[PDB]
């Protein structure tokens, strides 16, 4: 439902989801031959399902196609300074598409707004939901749409019969935290196919033993996942396939 | 919320024997003719064990804290489902993670959080006139909760809500454990006809979910349902009823128990080692038939209980720095 | 909706009470602020902290607001006479798109003690007989509090049908009072012997009946 | 700044309703404007918000396409336009304010409210009231003291104010709250307690007013002569 839905939200107030007490696979995200832009920095984008972390924080929100290249951490810009400032120490993971046929229909669609003017920065990781007038001189106005008072918020200019560098690109950033406690969500090993009867090699998560693996006649009880023997040796472990 | 009760009579707590009572599966690995004991705890043979009634007629209505040790015994030959569940803590008073692990009729309910523990929580069972059936309408377990980070839900069970006076049908018995922190739940119902003097069965228990809460528990209490009918004018202050019930809490002891195994892999049978010299003789020698001869089990040493340290005729200070 | 509160939650005029905000880990778990106002039945509902963090104008400073992990608390220090109302949790839900409040809590004390009522029982008149219908009206006054169960009767059966009760509102002398309805016709309403509505006050049982004819 | 919103307002089960937001002073074309509901029974919803400056919709994903606000940039006030209503629309609405800030969260708080327009829908609409009198009997009258009043019937809608004497009696009287009934209409009372010596000097009349359906009915009240 993060990335189909039936609408998004803006910039100055994006959506926020947290994966906790969950699992997927970063698999089926890289072989979708669907999006249009895919970058990852901090890791490699074959190798970020052993390696897991402790949250996930994930951030959903709309911006043009010539806007696309300002999500990187080292420029300065209009929207990636007043929206969504990239630290430094950015180890995200980036994923953008074109839907143009959802998020955009003829007459005009200025739904979604952005922020344009701002007194000065903000730190990275900060939500500006400010709606108050930004103030250029040194007198006020009572907010009124006269001289020296601007509104910072402004319309869109989405439009389906547009080109490539000025479509509503749907931009996800998939970001891991680092701290002293335990992996809420982790990549999972992968299964591979089933062999038996054939001199190989498993690790059914409490040992790691070398030899066959033969058809059975016993049925265990549903509370057990290894068996012994008379001579004291780990010979028969359930298959949790 | 709760209230309070009033000072009546009551009946004193007995004193009975257990028969075979108390062996459950000491690990998760399948086993068969085989003759393997181990370290774990158990409940010793023919020892001395509690007896608490929880019958009608008289008004019998007794939930002391008793304190929780390194693994416990509880066994219940439940008729009519009058325990509904089990708390834990160490002091009751919101300060600890306490435990809520109760059987209600829609779904088990085991929360592990920090509820507003009273002085006596007990589950109330009304009886409507219009409707001939038993509701549980008095749900005074806790007072509320501010924060909490374990939720977990189990398979839901169905209980029955009406209470006779009759005869017991079914046994079950309950096992609560603490190793590493995590929580161990053994249960197993077995079919039985009899009011106590528990005969001298053999009945495995098997482990259904394992909860790591990673805390220590030192104190528990069981908890009891009351029904309240048209006979009773509904004052939970000197008239109630509870049915007819008997549970059983004994204490496991660290002693070690010889398992047998069949070919289909179920206990069949337990042997002790610090219990019987004959039973200490059959796990020592990893065999449950003994022929003629002569054994050795353990040794014979005398503990010293008194030490005469004293030096005579001697004596000065230290001058430090 | 995604947020659950307690119906009611007691509390002494002198100590401490506590309230909890429940929800998930992606409207106040995920780092939006929470909002707590306060629904009295009779004016509308204004501001009295945001952010749990700073105060309002206009707002006393024994409220306080904190933020747990992934719940939210509301702790007061005495209750004074204007604590009749309904506390809500308020947060921004990304699932939802947009603000969604919580169940809310009920905090006020009944004040209730037993009063002797005293009932009146009046016939309908000769001009409401031609209207093609029949109002029983069952006048109830001058008791405390106000949880009367009405029934009906017409000296050999219950009537379960055409049955209302209205609710008590206070008078000048701190006293209640309310009336009750029985929709009949006037073709069944000289058939029948009589009539009378029987209720019940901590068991007090009042008993008033007319007859037609 | 202060809000005021419309009184009370019925319409039909399928109908436009048409309510409105005014705005005393100023500070209402700067920051966004929202509506908030609230029905006895279940909690607060969020319909959406309208920001008048950009004029830009934004509602919520479960309510559909069927309610609009505008906003108006001359007299600074705001409409609302809900068709096609059901059983369940019996609620009030409130015109708030949001005042956006910064910080981790930015979540969005309702620091001002309005006043509340009642808008209730259900069956039997507006008809003609009927008001029968009401007279004590021998039986009912044992000490120095008799009751009598005028009982209202079949009238819609809400609100239904009843007077004795254009307000001449003020010691004595009682105002009965409405309740529904099974086709959605409300009945009401009032009596008074007056001597009995009072009863063939000085008559007793009841005066009901309705502006929603603009009627005013004066009946006679006389003593019963049977009993
Ligand atoms: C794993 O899933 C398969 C099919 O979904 C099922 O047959 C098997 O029993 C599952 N194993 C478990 C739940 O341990
Ligand atoms: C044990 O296994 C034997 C044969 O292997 C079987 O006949 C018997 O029914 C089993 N006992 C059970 C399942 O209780
Ligand atoms: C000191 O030693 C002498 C001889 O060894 C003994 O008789 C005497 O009792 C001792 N005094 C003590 C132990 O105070």
């Amino acid at each position: 439902e993060v990335f189909n839905a039936t609408r998004f939200a803006s910039v100055y107030a994006w959506n926020r989801k947290r994966i906790s007490n969950c699992v997927a696979d970063y698999s089926v995200l890289y072989n979708s031959a669907s999006f249009s832009t895919f970058k990852c920095y901090g890791v490699s984008p074959t190798k970020l399902n052993d390696l897991c972390f402790t949250n996930v924080y994930a951030d959903s929100f709309v911006i043009r196609g010539d806007e696309v290249r300002q999500i990187a951490p080292g420029q300065t810009g209009k929207i990636a300074d007043y929206n969504y400032k990239l630290p430094d120490d950015f180890t995200g993971c980036v994923i953008a598409w074109n839907s143009n046929n959802l998020d955009s229909k003829v007459g005009g669609n200025y739904n979604y707004l952005y922020r344009l003017f701002r007194k000065s920065n903000l730190k990275p990781f900060e939500r500006d939901i400010s709606t108050e007038i930004y103030q250029a001189g040194s007198t006020p106005c009572n907010g009124v749409e006269g001289f020296n008072c601007y509104f910072p918020l402004q319309s869109y200019g989405f439009q389906p019969t547009n080109g490539v560098g000025y479509q509503p690109y749907r931009v996800v950033v998939l970001s891991f935290e680092l701290l002293h406690a335990p992996a809420t969500v982790c990549g999972p090993k992968k299964s591979t196919n089933l062999v038996k009867n054939k001199c190989v090699n498993f690790n059914f998560n409490g040992l790691t033993g070398t030899g066959v693996l033969t058809e059975s006649n016993k049925k265990f009880l549903p509370f057990q996942q290894f068996g012994r023997d008379i001579a004291d040796t780990t010979d028969a472990v359930r298959d949790p396939q | 919320q709760c209230v309070n009760l009033t000072t009546r009579t009551q009946l004193p707590p007995a004193y009975t024997n257990s028969f075979t009572r108390g062996v459950y599966y000491p690990d998760k690995v399948f086993r068969s003719s085989v003759l393997h004991s181990t370290q774990d705890l158990f409940l010793p043979f023919f020892s001395n064990v509690t007896w608490f009634h929880a019958i009608h007629v008289t008004k019998r209505f007794d939930n002391p804290v008793l304190p929780f040790n390194d693994g416990v015994y509880f066994a219940s030959t439940e008729k009519s489902n009058i325990i509904r569940g089990w708390i834990f803590g160490t002091t009751l008073d919101s300060k600890t993670q306490s435990l809520l692990i109760v059987n209600n009729a829609t779904n088990v309910v085991i929360k592990v959080c920090e509820f507003q523990f009273c002085n006596d929580p007990f589950l109330g069972v009304y009886y409507h006139k219009n409707n001939k059936s038993w509701m549980e309408s008095e749900f005074r377990v806790y007072s509320s909760a501010n924060n909490c980070t374990f939720e977990y839900v189990s398979q839901p069970f169905l209980m029955d809500l009406e209470g006779k006076q009759g005869n017991f049908k079914n046994l079950r018995e309950f096992v609560f454990k603490n190793i590493d922190g995590y929580f161990k739940i053994y249960s197993k119902h077995t079919p039985i006809n009899l009011v106590r003097d528990l005969p001298q069965g053999f009945s495995a228990l098997e482990p259904l979910v394992d909860l790591p809460i990673g805390i220590n528990i030192t104190r528990f209490q069981t908890l009891l349902a009351l029904h309240r009918s048209y006979l009773t004018p509904g004052d939970s202050s000197s008239g109630w009823t509870a049915g007819a019930a008997a549970y059983y809490v004994g204490y496991l002891q660290p002693r070690t128990f010889l398992l047998k195994y069949n070919e289909n892999g179920t206990i069949t049978d337990a042997v002790d080692c610090a219990l019987d010299p004959l039973s200490e003789t059959k796990c020592t020698l990893k065999s449950f038939t003994v022929e003629k001869g002569i054994y050795q089990t353990s040794n014979f040493r005398v503990q010293p209980t008194e030490s005469i340290v004293r030096f005579p005729n001697i004596t000065n200070l230290c001058p430090f720095g | 909706s995604v947020l659950t509160q307690p119906p009611s939650v007691s509390g002494a005029p002198g100590q401490r009470v506590t309230i909890s905000c429940t929800g998930s880990s992606s409207n106040i778990g995920a780092g939006y602020d929470v909002h707590w106002y306060q629904q009295l039945p009779g004016t509308a509902p204004k501001l009295l902290i945001y952010g749990n963090s700073n105060r309002p104008s206009g707002v006393p400073d024994r409220f306080s607001g904190s933020k747990s992990g992934t719940s939210a608390s509301l702790a007061i220090t005495g209750l004074q006479a204007e604590d009749e109302a309904d506390y809500y949790c308020q947060s921004y839900d990304s699932s939802l798109s947009g603000s969604v409040f919580g169940g809310g809590t009920k905090l006020t004390v009944l004040g209730q003690p037993k009063a002797a009522p005293s009932v009146t029982l009046f016939p309908p008149s000769s001009e409401e007989l031609q209207a093609n219908k029949a109002t029983l009206v069952c006048l109830i006054s001058d008791f405390y509090p106000g949880a009367v169960t009405v029934a009906w009767k017409a000296d050999s059966s219950p009537v379960k049908a055409g049955v209302e009760t209205t609710t008590p509102s206070k008078q000048s002398n701190n006293k209640y009072a309310a009336s009750s309805y029985l929709s009949l016709t006037p073709e069944q309403w000289k058939s029948h012997r009589s009539y009378s509505c029987q209720v019940t006050h901590e068991g007090s049982t009042v008993e008033k009946t007319v007859a037609p004819t | 700044v202060q809000l005021v919103e419309s009184g009370a307002e019925v319409k039909k089960p399928g109908s436009s309703v048409k309510v409105s937001c005014k705005a005393s002073g100023g500070t209402f074309s700067s920051y966004a404007i929202s509506w908030v509901r609230q029905a006895p029974g279940q909690g607060l919803e969020w319909m959406g918000g309208i920001i008048p400056i950009l004029g830009i919709a934004n509602y919520a994903q479960k309510f559909q396409g069927r309610v609009t606000i505008t906003a108006d940039k001359s007299t600074s006030t705001a409409y609302m336009e809900l068709s096609s209503l059901r059983s369940e629309d019996t609620a009030v609405y409130y015109c708030a304010r949001e005042n956006g800030y910064s910080g981790y969260g930015a979540a969005a708080n309702f620091d001002l409210w309005g006043r509340g327009t009642l808008v209730t829908v259900s069956s039997a609409s507006t008809k003609g009231p009927s008001v029968f009198p009401l007279a004590p009997s021998s039986k009912s009258t044992s000490g120095g003291t008799a009751a009598l009043g005028c009982l209202v019937k079949d009238y819609f809608p809400e609100p239904v104010t009843v007077s004795w004497n254009s307000g001449a009696l003020t010691s004595g009287v009682h105002t009965f709250p409405a309740v529904l009934q099974s086709s959605g209409l409300y009945s009401l009372s009032s009596v008074v307690t007056v001597p009995s010596s009072s009863l063939g000097t000085q008559t007793y009349i009841c005066n009901v007013n309705h502006k929603p359906s603009n009627t005013k009915v004066d009946k006679k009240v006389e003593p019963k002569s049977c009993d």
